[PDB]
RNA sequence: AAUUCUUGGACCGGCGCAAGACGGACCAGAGCGAAAGCAUUUGCCAAGAAUGUUUUCAUUAAUCAAGAACGAAAGUCGGAGGUUCGAAGACGAUCAGAUACCGUCGUAGUUCCGACCAUAAACGAUGCCGACCGGCGAUGCGGCGGCGUUAUUCCCAUGACCCGCCGGGCAGCUUCCGGGAAACCAAAGUCUUUGGGUUCCGGGGGGAGUAUGGUUGCAAAGCUGAAACUUAAAGGAAUUGA
């Protein structure tokens, strides 16, 4: 085994981060999910998810959030979906304040850094100006597109696997308008990508009609609404 | 410490331990760098260093095993530094020092086969060196700053290739390895790089002995290039001239003229030759052939760029340019082809040379065809715009273009309406950021052509189009109209006549042409002989079969 | 070797060391049950309170 | 049970210190070594089999009277050491007796350094070298080819697995190869269809590894080694009983 009692995964997780391994800290916490304890959610299971989703955007793994919320989803079904509704709210909401910070960082102290420094043409410079552009371009794709290309892996994710249909959720559609209005913020070229995306899962909707999901008819909210 | 006998066998027991798989690989640099700092003495540590530095710096290329990979930040650095300790004492003591007798030790190196080749063992690490330095920038993400970071090496590296360029001690004929390795270092380099030390008015800002030795290096390709063409041409191997005239040919371009370029072209025969050349030279090629017609823009011939690079964009591999695209087809030749991909800085732009064949087709096309496109159709070319205006045509909902092909595109569409106005405001709107303006490396003047031929392109056209009614029209308040020079209107106006034999008159004493065209309603029964020839053109081809 | 007593305890309440080790030597021969089996005290400083007062918050 | 140890605090618990031994579990029908034998970490010194090789020398080889190196344990002499264990001893029990097995102490010894000793069920109770003669699945070292999994994320390339092949090595299971008195043995086979080369050595059981000489040793004792006399059996494997 790994733990008796699953909240000592926190314990764990706690222990690590003091040291500053939060790689291992996310290990333990990942155990636990994926393991006997499916207990349909146990009071504890928010916390353990909570620091989970905290560590996964501080390392930046989309990919562990993903398998971390769909091992979430299983455990805490029709006993109570205020859990999920929570978590990935509390998740994108992470994810959304670490870009914020992200930009001001790379905008207030590397901007004014970049036109700090002198600007009187080089040769460096000068010769990748038939293909480039401007330096504050060039170097806040260092420091501030990881983590908008991890906003919408982190958006892209939570609406494709998790939210399939899925009728018992307004959240889904919530997620749908808060990153339409991400595209204003940053990119425009993962707008496109957002649109087939509405696109095939409303065609994914009205062509099998076949699981506990959307009925797209009178149904005010889950048609018009 | 003693008689050079316990350094020349303290030398030919730790490069002994080279390659061997207990090789330690790092701290061999270390004991090759403790026989030079408790090397103190004169023929002990003052004279025969060389020997160990050729192998100090032949050491740091080994501490990688694999020969795909690049040396680090770290290892880079002291490697373009022990290079330099090798010039400091290999220029202020004129002579050979892996042989060549002058006393009797600690060189005399002639037992050993040639004291020549081991001699020439410094242009094959500045050679190594030349080639090791391109893997640091094709391992680098090139939108990102650590790309400009790198690129500030490229002042040191141009440096020794030019500090063991000047040294002619060789052992003209033998030199020209390093020759073209210097020029690959400037064939692709800038107009205000080879002309802004030119054109800073030679008086009382430069015209001192060595305030004018910055003014060696526009024009020195005219000296090395024909020294790896008539010494290379007597000479026994091939590349070093092939690779040498193409640099030659494309630093004749972009900030010098046409004319002066083409010529070379044609002179070494590359159009039907390169052909069983090897794929790193057939590269070099497809960017001089590119440059080309890019230049002829630039001037002004604005067709001699057209039909030049076509079978270039035609293609759906137009990355024989760059680094190379899509799907499968054997993947361990793919990675024969990752060690090919020439490097970010010198590649010839993309969204540039696409409005390049929609900005000289519309030009050859949308004017030269808007004649006979009035119900007189047998002179239809078929390779044109029509490529993607049949796409950007048939979409139910357009406004203010976004991409580049419409915004080369909602200007030619007003450029049938002709609006002098309405089109050049529209290949200038925000493209100076888009690569218009910016990247063709001629900062306001390929313009001051382009609004020319917008200009002048746009009195061609009223001339061809709307002429039904007009019978008496006005040739002075044309030249107010559009702001083109009277003679470079009273010229086109005369042409428009004899070149595209117009049904209209002229006396141009009086500059006027009166026109008496009336072929409106007998063009349609003309318009009945587009296809009453394709009925008695039809007989003529019948007994040809027949019999 | 480069931190204080205060902190390698911290490590040792975990087992940092050990995870740290075990995934090191993968490479070398995979091992899985990798802990600091045991840790000796040979010499202490001369006895302050001071110090003795920050451990003891 | 008693001999013995202890209110001059034994045994028990805690913290220190010193000494001299030994290297648990991991440890296997695994490895290395001519055999005896060999196990905590690291460094230095010299050696070595096997594999790999389109390198070199070109019969230089196999086995061996004489002669020579190593040879567990106990034993001997001199020096250092003596924690544990412990021949003789001293007692306490057990018993008809007990000079024994069981117990409490305990000297030589057990350990190291330098000199002797040269024997063991020193065993595979099986000389060494070479050839041929069945099958199968593992195992240790080296090489070779091969789906895929995994660690270096950056995977080339290295390790860990996975599936075969080749050469040496410790073994294993199987069989009308064949042999043998049988037990059993891929050798203990290729043997009346008897010869590949070569060293040592046995001739019914006792007396006897005894006496005597000679030789090596400080001694204990080692190596070589009979005769008179005595006797019809002693013995090896396997079967049925008790």
């Amino acid at each position: 085994a790994y733990f008796q009692r699953p909240e000592n995964a926190l314990k764990r997780a706690n222990e690590f981060l003091e040291v500053g391994k939060k790689q291992p800290a996310l290990d333990v916490l990942y155990d636990v999910m994926k393991s006997k304890k499916h207990r349909t959610w146990q009071k504890i299971h928010e916390p353990i998810m909570l620091k989970y989703l905290e560590l996964c955007v501080d390392l930046r793994k989309s990919h562990l959030a993903k398998e971390g919320l769909y091992q979430y989803k299983n455990i805490c079904q029709q006993v109570n979906i205020k859990s999920l509704e929570d978590v990935v709210r509390a998740y994108l909401k992470l994810a959304e304040e670490k870009t914020e910070a992200a930009k001001e960082e790379s905008q207030q102290m590397v901007l004014d850094i970049e036109d700090l420094d002198n600007i009187q043409t080089p040769e460096s410079v000068l010769l990748s100006a038939v293909s480039g552009e401007d330096t504050q371009d060039r170097t806040d794709r260092l420091l501030l597109t990881p983590w908008v290309k991890f906003l919408w892996e982190s958006y892209r994710q939570c609406l494709d696997l998790l939210r399939n249909n899925s009728r018992v959720e307004r959240l889904y559609h919530d997620i749908a308008q808060q990153a339409f209005k991400f595209c204003l913020q940053y990119t425009r070229k993962a707008e496109f990508r957002k649109l087939c995306d509405n696109l095939r899962m409303h065609l994914s909707q009205i062509q099998r009609h076949h699981n506990q999901s959307t009925a797209i008819n009178l149904n005010n909210p889950e048609s018009q609404s | 410490e003693i008689t050079h006998a316990v350094v020349i066998k303290k030398l030919n027991e730790i490069l002994q331990a080279r390659g061997k798989k207990g090789t330690d690989r790092a701290a061999q640099i270390e004991l090759l760098q403790l026989l030079v700092q408790i090397a103190s003495e004169n023929n002990l540590g003052e004279g025969v260093i060389v020997k160990i530095k050729f192998n100090i710096i032949a050491s740091l290329y080994d501490y990688n095993p694999n020969l795909a990979t690049y040396m680090k930040p770290e290892m880079w650095q002291k490697c373009l530094d022990c290079i330099n300790e090798l010039m400091d004492i290999l220029f202020a003591n004129p002579n050979i020092f892996v042989g060549e007798n002058i006393l009797e030790e600690s060189e005399n190196l002639q037992n050993v086969d040639q004291p020549l080749r081991v001699r020439g063992c410094i242009l094959t690490l500045v050679e190594r060196m030349d080639e090791e330095f391109t893997k640091i920038m094709q391992n680098t993400d090139p939108h990102s700053q650590e790309y400009v970071e790198h690129l500030k090496d490229e002042a040191q590296v141009c440096a020794i290739i030019e500090r063991v360029q000047r040294y002619l001690e060789e052992k003209t004929e033998e030199i020209c390895r390093v020759y073209l390795r210097r020029i690959l270092h400037t064939y692709y380099k800038f107009d205000y790089k080879a002309h802004q030390r030119q054109l800073t008015p030679p008086e009382g800002s430069s015209k001192s002995e060595q305030d004018q030795a910055e003014n060696e290096g526009e024009d020195s390709a005219v000296l090395m290039e024909r020294l790896c063409k008539y010494i290379y041409a007597k000479d026994r191997t091939d590349r070093i001239r092939t690779c040498a005239i193409l640099c030659h040919i494309y630093h004749h371009a972009l900030h010098s003229r046409w004319y002066q370029a083409r010529d070379l072209m044609l002179m070494s025969h590359l159009q039907d030759n390169i052909q069983h050349a090897d794929p790193p030279v057939q590269i070099l090629y497809n960017r001089t052939m590119v440059q080309l017609g890019i230049c002829a823009f630039r001037q002004g011939l604005t067709k001699d760029a057209h039909n030049a690079l076509l079978d270039i964009q035609s293609s759906g591999r137009a990355k024989e340019l760059l680094g190379q695209g899509l799907l499968l087809r054997s993947l361990q030749e793919r990675n024969q082809e990752q060690e090919k991909v020439e490097r970010r800085r010198q590649e010839p732009f993309h969204l540039h040379i696409n409005l390049e064949l929609l900005e000289c087709v519309y030009l050859v096309s949308a004017m030269l065809l808007e004649i006979p496109y009035m119900a007189a159709h047998e002179s239809d070319a078929r390779r044109r715009m029509i490529s993607k205006q049949f796409h950007h045509q048939l979409r139910v909902g357009e406004r203010q273009p976004l991409l580049g092909p419409p915004e080369s595109m909602r200007e030619h569409v007003v450029a049938a309406s002709k609006a002098m106005k309405m089109g050049d405001w529209k290949t200038c709107h925000s493209f100076i950021i888009n690569e218009k303006m910016n990247g063709k490396v001629w900062d306001l003047f390929p313009e001051a052509d382009k609004v020319r031929t917008m200009l002048v392109r746009k009195i061609q056209e009223e001339s061809l189009r709307t002429y039904l009614f007009t019978y008496s029209s006005v040739y002075d308040s044309i030249s107010m109209e559009t702001l083109s020079d009277m003679f470079e209107l009273d010229l086109p106006t005369v042409h428009s006549i004899i070149s595209k034999m117009i049904i209209n008159e002229e006396l141009m004493a009086s500059l006027d042409q009166p026109t008496q065209t009336v072929v409106m309603h007998r063009t349609e029964p003309t318009a009945q002989q587009n296809l009453a020839l394709q009925l008695a053109e039809k007989l003529g081809s019948l007994v040809e079969n027949n019999e | 070797q480069t931190n204080d007593l205060k902190e390698v305890v911290n490590k040792l309440i975990p087992d940092s060391i050990g995870k740290d080790i075990e995934k090191a030597c993968q490479s070398i021969y995979p091992l899985h049950d990798v802990f600091v089996r045991k840790v000796k005290m040979l010499k202490k400083p001369k006895f302050e309170l001071g110090k003795l007062m920050e451990l003891h918050g």
